[PDB]
RNA sequence: GAAAUUGUUGAAAGGGAAGGGCAUUUGAUCAGACA
RNA sequence: GGAAUACUGCCAGCUGGGACUGAGGACUGCGACGUAAGUCAAGGAUGCUGGCAUAAUGGUUAUAUGCCGCCCGUCUUGAAA
RNA sequence: AAGCUCGUAUCAGUUUUAUGAGGUAAAGCGAAUGAUUAGAGGUUCCGGGGUCUUGACCUAUUCUCAAACUUUAAAUAUGUAAGAAGUCCUUGUUACUUAAUUGAACGUGGACAUUUGAAUGAAGAGCUUUUAGUGGGCCAUUUUUGGUAAGCAGAACUGGCGAUGCGGGAUGAACCGAACGUAGAGUUAAGGUGCCGGAAUACACGCUCAUCAGACACCACAAAAGGUGUUAGUUCAUCUAGACAGGAAUGAACUAGCCCUGAAAAUGGAUGGCGCUCAAGCGUGUUACCUAUACUCUACCGUCAGGGUUGAUAUGAUGCCCUGACGAGUAGGCAGG
RNA sequence: GAGAACAGAAAUCUCCAGUAGAACAAAAGGGUAAAAGCCCCCUUGAUUUUGAUUUUCAGUGUGAAUACAAACCAUGAAAGU
């Protein structure tokens, strides 16, 4: 017998591979698997674990997310890695003539890089010009503006969003939501 | 028929599964409860100390 | 640092017994238990 | 078990306003120096304010006796507890050694009076010097000028299951 | 049925010492409390404004506002398997300075001076506090003090 | 042309149930390698 | 006064008998013995020899012997009931 | 179950050091409150008989008590602190505050590195979403309420059973030991070693004879009171100056060991059975020996974790290989077949 | 307790002693003496607006309670309340 401090046959919890069936994308995993077992560079190592990301936890970076992180000191003359979407927005009107490496570019995305000067790489194109990570800037989309986040921790005087399919006057607004209605959440 | 009222029994040892949880302590604590006067002068204060840092 | 290296050490029953019918009283009552003192050699060197 | 006899030697922690306490000794019947330590303690709380935790052991040494080979006889005064009551006694015992008396000192307590080893102290133990200072005729009767018996009725050990021949007991 | 009120089963904590009733001493008006202070809250019974509620008594907490007559104080309270923060409006009558770590100050004053005295010359400064070790060796002299003999006592009455 | 159930023949066991688990004796029966 | 012995402990002192086990499968490591070449009990068994080559070993099956084995399912704090 | 952010940061059903909180155990009543026994000395234009007594207070003493009394006051539990979000030197902001550049709060700049501020440990720490079953419990030690009590009813902390086999208690849900992948060897636990039955009809000092002996925790019951049964012990007296009975010890009152009396139920009967008497009983001591699915070493299966290896010309990089640890399970969840 | 016509154990007056043995709407427990008790004077803050916090707790509601902010007032020589 023994008197175990901690749970037996625990997995890691983390995931090892894709669950995707895509098979070019696991050409791409098995090409930085091993770049991060032979080079003992970090970015080798991020760039492998975002490959295994599922969709929610990849959430698209557009070009003007790009751009402002072009206008960082220093940071002109790097390349942007995006592991996941890039998207394209209308919203802004000047964009540098910079380099990306992501996964999928959409085609407006394309061609506004383009017509600035830029160029659009893969992932496999990237490691054969930085194998380690050389000048390189990993950006990363925002998680948390997912819809389905805003009815996470729902509660008395939390302030989250609830579950409902009809928003209007007469649906939860009674009480339970204005003190004239026996009380206020 | 009558059944048991009340116990404490295995509730202490269902609270030390995953509980037992010290508070996460943070900088800058929320200002909740704070003196109004006091929260309305330091927030000129701020204002003010902002615009000298920038302006240096 | 040097104590935490080595490995918790797994010790077999004493090979002539523990010499004593009941183990769970003190060593001073007759038992097995507590502080023996240098006592310990005999008992460690019987389970190595 | 086998006893044998320490001298333990103790004193209260020394302070500032005490330096250099008193040294006590007592003589204690123990198997070994562990337990031998433990009555130190065990006495000594009962005259003096003072524990183990506030005190130290000086030293720690086994007696032996004087004349081991030589017929002795010991008088002994013990003080045990009943199953009600606490009562106060005195025994003789012809031994070659002072921890042999005491061995058959706690045989002879169990066998007659049920009495466990937590339940007796041993308050003196002195072997008296003279003839007709004895008190007990169960020891006085070995006493007499050219003591002699016989052994009637010998049981012979058999170290087979049957014999060929019925057995004597002759002597 | 059973009884739940505020003040339920105080009878003895919030009694007054003996010999010690009537006003408060002005020593207790007089002390300034600033936000960050470590404070242990003790109800006073005779007044009755401010007091804090029976489980707070004897807690310690620190000061999180400051007000006319009062203070704020933060209790972390433990509430099934977690600890819930609890915010506390007290006056001063119930409240006072804590000693849990105003000596703790001294000694990180003392690291300090040790620290800079030992700078120019020595190393291994060892401003580490440890447990109590066990005895060296010693020798007792017998002069003057020869041991004396013990022996355990016969049982009397004496009733 | 299955099972429950039944007849005949053959083999075996049976002192108030039968059936089962581990191990080996005895009887019957059988595959593998003869490189 | 000089020894012995008992008791307790230590030896990187020596040596006899018995049982279970042989995982791995080119080399690579750490050491030992040696002036050297090399050798070795040094990161897991090899050498020699006999009988038989089939129901002999073994499997299956029936039976016998030793020890053990209460009727499954279900509700229940609790079922061979 | 799905993971996510990170890679020892920080944390802990633990100790230590420093500093708080409490009114239970105990204790106390010539200390408060309330109960309560007995005298003694005093007091009346202020109780009543009688010309001196009983009551009533006063003072000093005395015996005994309290869950809803208390001055005092533990043990065990319990709050906080032991640094970088820290300490120190200089001086910027404001509508708050001050008689006042006084203070408060938040900052700029400089100085102090991990014996950086006790111990030990840390199959890593932090975080999020989602959903199953369950919401009749019961038992043991200790604390504890009602009740004569109950295998009764009701609480407190912990450990168990339920959900769990295995060795021991003959037998048993809960006791003792110990928790379970498949095997081999060795050693043990609790419990045992006359025979059933694996293992000393071992050793040692005593005690006990029952015409109803006794024999091992939980546990399967026995008391008050007695015995010149036998054993040991305590106190006093007699006795060398001859006691007791009719030439050496004796008498009286007591204490507690075993045994005996006290001890009466219904089918025949149970220290488990046989049986056992300087035990194979009781108390105690020393050794040897027996055996669990526990411990130690080895092999094999699986699970989890940390790693190595794409270079063609030979096939699975979901491949092959190296290293370490682990394996009980109802309701229920997920995975591979 | 010691005194004063009617006046007595209890009417009113005076002095002394008096840690609260009184009083504070009510049950009980806390609390209180130049007061939280008794008497006297002045008053309506038992008012307006909307948040935070404590207790029961799911950290929901309801009841009750605590500390401030912005107004307008009461009282007092004033600090204050
Ligand atoms: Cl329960
Ligand atoms: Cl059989
Ligand atoms: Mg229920
Ligand atoms: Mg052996
Ligand atoms: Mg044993
Ligand atoms: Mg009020
Ligand atoms: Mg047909
Ligand atoms: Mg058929
Ligand atoms: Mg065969
Ligand atoms: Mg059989
Ligand atoms: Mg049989
Ligand atoms: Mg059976
Ligand atoms: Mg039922
Ligand atoms: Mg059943
Ligand atoms: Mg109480
Ligand atoms: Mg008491
Ligand atoms: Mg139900
Ligand atoms: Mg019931
Ligand atoms: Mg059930
Ligand atoms: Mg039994
Ligand atoms: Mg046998
Ligand atoms: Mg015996
Ligand atoms: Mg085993
Ligand atoms: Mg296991
Ligand atoms: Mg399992």
């Amino acid at each position: 017998g023994i008197d175990h401090t901690s749970k037996q046959h625990k997995r890691s919890g983390h995931r090892t591979a894709p669950k995707s069936d895509n098979v070019y994308l696991k050409l791409l995993v098995k090409l930085y698997t091993f770049l991060a077992r032979r080079t003992d560079a970090p970015f080798n190592k991020v760039v492998l674990k975002a490959l295994f990301l599922s969709k929610i936890n990849r959430p698209p970076v557009s070009v003007s997310r790009i751009a402002r992180a072009l206008k960082q000191e220093g940071a002109a003359n790097k390349t942007v890695v995006v592991v996941g979407t890039v998207t394209d927005d209308a919203r802004i009107f000047e964009f540098p003539k910079t380099t990306v490496a992501a996964l999928r570019f959409t085609a407006g995305a394309r061609a506004k890089i383009v017509k600035a000067g830029g160029e659009c790489i893969t992932l496999d194109q990237l490691a054969v010009r930085a194998p380690k990570g050389q000048n390189t800037l990993i950006l990363r989309g925002p998680r948390n503006s997912r819809e389905a986040v805003r009815h996470f921790g729902m509660g008395p005087h939390k302030g989250k969003a609830p579950r409902i399919l009809s928003t209007g006057r007469k649906f939860e607004r009674a009480r339970g939501r204005r003190r004239s209605k026996g009380f206020k959440v | 028929a009558k059944s048991k009222n009340h116990t404490a029994h295995n509730q202490t040892r269902k609270a030390h599964r995953n509980g037992i949880k010290k508070p996460k302590t943070y900088k800058y604590p929320s200002l909740k409860g704070v003196d109004p006067k006091f929260r309305r002068n330091h927030k000129h204060a701020l204002h003010g100390t902002a615009k000298a840092l920038a302006a240096a | 640092q040097a104590n935490n290296f080595l490995w918790p050490f797994k010790l077999s029953n004493p090979s002539g017994g523990w010499g004593v019918p009941r183990k769970f009283k003190h060593f001073i009552q007759g038992g097995s238990f507590g502080n023996r003192e240098e006592f310990i050699n005999k008992l460690v060197k019987s389970m190595n | 078990a086998h006893f044998k006899e320490y001298q333990v030697i103790g004193r209260r922690l020394p302070t500032e306003s005490v330096p250099e306490p008193k040294l006590f000794r007592m003589r204690i019947f123990a198997s070994n120096e562990v337990i031998a330590k433990s009555r130190y303690w065990y006495f000594l709380q009962k005259l003096h304010k003072v524990k183990k935790a506030s005190g130290e052991i000086v030293s720690i040494n086994q007696i032996n006796e004087a004349h081991p080979t030589k017929v002795k006889n010991f008088g002994v005064w013990v003080r045990y507890d009943s199953r009600s009551g606490t009562h106060n006694m005195y025994k003789e015992i012809r031994d070659v050694s002072r921890v042999a008396a005491v061995e058959t000192l706690y045989q002879d307590m169990a066998a007659r009076h049920r009495a466990r080893f937590r339940s007796i102290h041993i308050l003196k133990v002195a072997e008296i010097e003279k003839t007709a200072d004895v008190k007990r005729q169960y020891v006085k009767q070995f006493l007499t000028k050219d003591l002699k018996f016989p052994l009637p009725h010998r049981v012979q050990k058999s170290t087979k299951t049957f014999s060929y021949k019925r057995p004597s007991t002759f002597y | 049925g059973k009884s739940h009120g505020y003040r339920s089963r105080t009878r003895y904590m919030f009694q007054r010492d003996f010999r010690k009733h009537g006003a408060v001493h002005l020593s207790t008006y007089l002390k300034v409390y600033k936000v960050g202070d470590i404070v242990d809250i003790k109800a006073n019974g005779s007044i009755q404004k401010g007091m804090p509620h029976k489980f707070y008594q004897g807690k310690t907490g620190v000061v999180y506002n400051v007000t006319k007559s009062s203070v704020g104080v933060i209790i972390n309270k433990m509430v099934g398997n977690r600890y819930l923060e609890k915010r506390l409006n007290l006056r001063v009558e119930h409240i006072k300075h804590s000693k849990c770590r105003q000596e703790f100050l001294e000694r990180v004053k003392a690291n300090a001076a040790k620290r800079a005295e030992a700078k120019a010359q020595g190393v291994a400064v060892q401003l580490k506090r440890q447990p109590a070790q066990p005895r060296e060796s010693r020798i007792v002299s017998t002069e003057g003090n020869v041991p004396q003999t013990l022996a355990p006592v016969p049982y009397e009455t004496f009733i």
